[PDB]
DNA sequence: CTCAATTGGTCGTAGACAGCTCTAGCACCGCTTAAACGCACGTACGCGCTGTCC
DNA sequence: AGCGCGTACGTGCGTTTAAGCGGTGCTAGAGCTGTCTACGACCAATTGAG
């Protein structure tokens, strides 16, 4: 699963941050960040749908998720 | 059915009110709704916390005034100062 | 009405309530559901205003998320305001540093 | 002809910085984030949007971090942003310990 | 024009001229003496580390 | 005057934790704000939980919600057994 | 009274202890101007947050506790003060 | 006569710093300081001292934080220290203006 | 199409708000000397590169 | 990135400053308390905006 983060999938994702050269270091690096990162917002997202007693993760509890954690995203509800 | 209510119709006119050329998709107005629910839980946080920090019961038209000039830019804040006093005038001069 | 009655779009009925039941305080005097409205109507305005620039500058005849991460991360104080929060869709500026470019 | 090394890099990041749609691909991460969230919880649903949500949150971040990174590489002098310099990175974010 | 005036004593001569033309191409990157110094040491078949040295082994 | 602090609880943990040793005046201070802080932070983030359950009535799973939230995932697995034994002791009572 | 270039009395071994608390070795003479620069917008947003408090207030006076609201409102929360 | 080599008390001072806790810039100074900056915003603002001394804590631990932050950007090439460049890097990095 | 917004009215109390003081924060002198300044000095680590590696 | 270059800023020291103490004066407005009622909450009856 992981690495279906696709080494072309991380460049063009470095090319929007504008990174020039990459170092193919950089792709293991960026998976093992990222899943930490989705770790947190999961466990949390997951900790509001447990309060809510739901089997669904909804788009609210990842809003929240990421309100908690400082990331707050407009899109899918405030 | 599930009647979910959200700013829509006034981001369309105030859209429309600085520029009746042009809409905005169902995306963008999505994020202006979440924009809206976000600024206005900011204000109405900072006035719970002015008014706690002053035992104060009522939140009034003064606590939203200084929790927006803590909040906003010091020139966004200045505007929306004008806005909000010249609001409340107008209001009081209504009944 | 009242926003009738103060000139405003946003509903002050509405801030008012959402004040009231939102546990903000014991009480939400009459003038501050007013005030939050007009303040909410002249934000908005601010980004809607740049926004629709944006599409003009993007010759655009609907504004897309684009046009919000622009007229957002132009401004220097939205972007002061906004730079915690993250818009879906919106991209990212034009970023490039000087000495990635060639000379 | 060859195309000097480096070359298609910046007009790649023009390309990129120009588009906004999503990088990763949407079926790989949604299977990653369920994966993810069996290890908290059993018999998990997302909706769609949820996981849209996830992706754009990700994305962004990552995107912001790639910023940073490449900000140290350049103090480093560096055109090649590195694993130290995501540390480094994360370091001051306070991210990482 | 001071070189040249070395290498074709009548620039009334063309011919020579859009010949030679195509080697001052092949060096207008360098002009002070300096740097073509530098570039002849670090041609030297004991080419010195500091460029100083460089320098007095081709001068 | 009539200044509440958590001076004396404070003291009284203490008291279970190294009775010889004093806290000075500013470590208590600090000790308060912390205390403050932590509540503060709990119990508003209880109270989101609230809104977006449209529950009015904070319920002690609501803050135990809320501490797995806040407190990192040991110390809140400690708090969580901390909170629910004591909640089983005052429920027996 | 008018106050001014009291930002002097930042004193460069005032940066340098700092700087020494901060595990800095060697410091740039530079920094000692920079720092000065950056605190003072430090300074500056902390004190406007704590002014704008105390003019809530309708306080004369910034309190303790009004700078702990604002380093909190800044994300910053400091303790030992109250708040 | 005796002489310490080049950053030999350099170290000993910052083990010293660490070691201890009080506030390394004197008092006064920064007092008057802060009455200056507020007076820009507001005249006629007393101070409690211990509102100064709170703004002093303040700039204190936020200061060693930057600073730190600013020793860590020394890390590539075994550059060493500080420069105003990883000031503004840091900062930046910190999303501070 | 409908229930959230709306109004005139009462209630009763939040807080206006005015007085009252005395907390502690304002100035102020003035002596001590830690710390600031400034100057010398030098050596080490910030600058440089082209060696060289992919 | 090894190694050269070199002058920056560390260690020192001698002088100058004013931070600190602290001792003393003053005062103003922080905060307390007491009086009133403007006000927001509740309400029934009303309307049409979303």
């Amino acid at each position: 699963n992981i690495q279906g983060i696709t080494k072309p999938a991380i460049r063009r994702l470095a090319r929007r941050g504008g990174v020039k050269r990459i170092s193919g270091l950089i792709y293991e690096e960026t998976r093992g960040v990222l899943k930490v990162f989705l770790e947190n917002v999961i466990r949390d997202a997951v900790t509001y749908t447990e309060h809510a007693k739901r089997k669904t993760v909804t788009a609210m509890d990842v809003v929240y998720a990421l309100k908690r954690q400082g990331r707050t995203l407009y899109g899918f509800g405030g | 059915k599930t009647r979910k209510e959200s700013y829509a119709i006034y981001v369309y006119k105030v859209l429309k009110q600085v520029h009746p050329d042009t809409g905005i998709s169902s995306k963008a107005m999505s994020i202006m709704n979440s924009f809206v629910n976000d600024v206005f839980e900011r204000i109405a946080g900072e006035a719970s916390r002015l008014a706690h920090y002053n035992k104060r019961s009522t939140i009034t038209s003064r606590e939203i005034q200084t929790a927006v000039r803590l909040l906003l830019p010091g020139e966004l804040a200045k505007h929306a100062v004008s806005e909000g006093t010249k609001a409340v005038t107008k209001y009081t001069s209504a009944k | 009405t009242r926003s009738s009655r103060a000139g405003l779009q946003f509903p002050v009925g509405r801030v008012h309530r959402l004040l009231r039941k939102g546990n903000y305080a014991e009480r939400v005097g009459a003038g501050a559901p007013v005030y939050l409205a007009a303040v909410l109507e002249y934000l908005t305005a601010e980004i809607l205003e740049l926004a629709g620039n944006a599409a003009r500058d993007n010759k655009k005849t609907r504004i897309i998320p684009r046009h919000l991460q622009l007229a957002v991360r132009n401004d220097e104080e939205l972007n002061k305001l906004l730079g915690r929060v993250t818009i879906a869709q919106g991209g990212v500026l034009p970023n490039i540093q000087s000495v990635l470019l060639p000379k | 002809h060859r195309y000097r090394p480096g070359t298609v890099a910046l007009r790649e990041i023009r390309r990129y910085q120009k588009s906004t749609e999503l990088l990763i691909r949407k079926l790989p991460f949604q299977r990653l984030v369920r994966e993810i969230a069996q290890d908290f919880k059993t018999d998990l649903r997302f909706q769609s949007s949820a996981v849209m949500a996830l992706q754009e949150a990700s994305e962004a971040y990552l995107v912001a971090l790639f910023e940073d990174t490449n900000l140290c590489a350049i103090h480093a002098k560096r055109v090649t942003i590195m694993p130290k310099d995501i540390q480094l990175a994360r370091r001051i974010r306070g991210e990482r310990a | 024009r001071d070189i040249l005036e070395h290498i074709i004593y009548d620039f009334e001569d063309p011919e020579m001229m859009e010949m030679v033309k195509p080697s001052l191409d092949e060096a207008f990157v360098i002009q002070e003496q300096n740097v073509a110094l530098n570039f002849i040491g670090s041609r030297g078949a004991k080419p010195g580390v500091t460029k100083e040295k460089r320098i007095k082994y081709a001068k």
